[PDB]
């Protein structure tokens, strides 16, 4: 999910 | 856990400190509207991510809890931040300083206009109440952790305490009277149920335009998915 | 101008009065739940409902004082949030079930009869578990339902005042609740907020809930009353 | 009209 590596940067 | 520790004055300054800035768009048309509104959520969505994590408490959460939250809250934060730049311009949204449109150009989309008059009709509430600043960004960092708090969780209304202890604070510095400091912060959080009402009614208007082409980027028809 | 001249106590006291009367379905145990038949026993509920809601709406302070056409939109607007804040209330005693009426008390796998109403189940029992949490009280909760029905409709509009006044009004009877409850000033403030942004998700169940009742309906899954298709197509 | 209308007027 884009969401998700968005967050984790 | 830091997040416990600011002071009122901490809270403002952090989330003041922590906005996001006011983004630009792109004879108009049905797609072509659509069109600066998605790509214009789409860039607002990145930021507002990035604006998230310096939302005080929200990085203690884990990972998951930080994608639901967003996940359910992203176009009610984006629809505030929409109503509050509209604030000085009656019967105008501004979605961008050059996309100003008033309520007929939101007939250019199929069922726009009423979710447009919701809209307005806010940010005449928003002038009416004579909506600070401190107060604005509090209630955008109260959105993004309540929308998703019901679908650690101690820790988030450690947090939504706080913010309203912040809100007090400002209105008392304002000269309240405890009375009117106490109407007031009902006054602002009831907007926020009209604010979940314009999202819902977004939602299943930006879901009937995607199963009927218009693009939208990647992040958006996920953003998009999550709530179906 | 009744209602702004009432005190704190007179508030409480009318709301409580005003309580509507706690109905039952018309739920045939000799015949196994269907899509169609647990729909059917909902719906027929919410109906008789409503009645009852209209005369509690007439006996809420400063209701009264709106032209009919306001009446109507608040009412068209908010119907759904009341009957479930209703439900959710008197569902704070059984854990994990829904008390749609006291001949029918479901749980969520039950929900799964119909079709896509489990997560709607799943959202009024965490409401539910939520008020139980916060040890909501009646008189909290009757200040909450009366706030719904004067909000939900306020802006999708002199008049306006009124019924802002009205809820100033409803906000200085909760704090005096949590006044005389013992609460420091501090926790009152909290508590006002916590029991409002509870608003916003009961805003979003009643959203969800029409959405799945419009599809019910355009499925032909039930027949649906005449009031509860006019209440229906006031949100399309 | 409304059958809301009608019932409010009881
Ligand atoms: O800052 C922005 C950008 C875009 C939009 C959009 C405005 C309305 C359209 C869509 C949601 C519902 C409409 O399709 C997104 C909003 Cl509210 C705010
Ligand atoms: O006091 C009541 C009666 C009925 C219902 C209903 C329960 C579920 C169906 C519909 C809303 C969505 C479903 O179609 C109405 C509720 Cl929440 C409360």
């Amino acid at each position: 999910k884009i969401l998700h590596r968005l967050l984790q940067d | 856990s830091l997040a416990l520790s600011l002071t009122a004055d901490q809270m403002v300054s952090a989330l003041l400190d922590a906005e996001p800035p006011i983004l630009y768009s792109e004879p108009f048309s049905e797609a072509s509207m659509m069109g600066l509104l998605t790509n214009l959520a789409d860039r607002e969505l990145v930021h507002m991510i990035n604006w998230a994590k310096r939302v005080p408490g929200f990085v203690d959460l884990t990972l998951h809890d930080q994608v639901h939250l967003l996940e359910c809250a992203w176009l009610e934060i984006l629809m505030i931040g929409l109503v509050w730049r509209s604030m000085e311009h009656p019967g105008k949204l501004l979605f961008a300083p050059n996309l100003l449109l008033d309520r007929n150009q939101g007939k250019c989309v199929e069922g726009m206009v009423e979710i447009f008059d919701m809209l307005l009709a806010t940010s005449s509430r928003f002038r009416m109440m004579n909506l600070q600043g401190e107060e604005f960004v509090c209630l955008k960092s109260i959105i993004l952790l309540n929308s998703g708090v019901y679908t650690e969780k101690d820790h988030i209304h450690r947090v939504l305490d706080k913010i309203t202890d912040t809100l007090i604070h400002l209105m008392a510095k304002a000269g309240l009277t405890l009375q009117q400091q106490h109407q007031r912060l009902a006054q602002l959080l009831l907007i926020l149920s009209h604010i979940r009402h314009m999202s819902n009614k977004g939602m299943e208007h930006l879901y009937s335009m995607k199963c009927k082409n218009v693009p939208l980027s990647d992040l958006l028809l996920e953003m998009l998915d999550a709530h179906r």
